[PDB]
């Protein structure tokens, strides 16, 4: 894989390597919750006066 | 327990007619008053839900 102009003796062969970033993802940490409840009741006053 | 007082003012008049009688009369007066009343309750309520 050494490429050919670096089969001289007198040409160096070495890698240049280089990282790209093409796409930031970023998830916003966040937690949510719903809730749903029904009740009913019942009072039986029983009174005097 | 609670206590009422009442004033009061007022003046009426009637007028009589017959075949010869004509009379008009009226009249005048004030009345008070005094309460004194109690009360005693006696109540219950059960509930569920």
């Amino acid at each position: 894989n050494v490429s050919p102009e670096a089969r001289h003796p007198l040409v160096a062969a070495y890698p240049i390597v280089h990282v790209d970033m093409e796409n930031i993802i970023l998830s916003k940490n966040e937690d949510q919750s719903t809730q749903n409840t029904d009740s009913q009741t019942r009072t039986i006053s029983k009174n005097t006066s | 327990t609670s206590r009422t007082h009442t004033s009061e003012v007022h003046g009426n008049a009637e007028v009589h007619a017959s075949f010869f009688d004509i009379g008009g009369s009226v009249s005048a007066g004030f009345s008070n008053s005094n309460s004194s009343t109690v009360a005693i309750d006696h109540s219950l309520s059960l509930a569920g839900e």
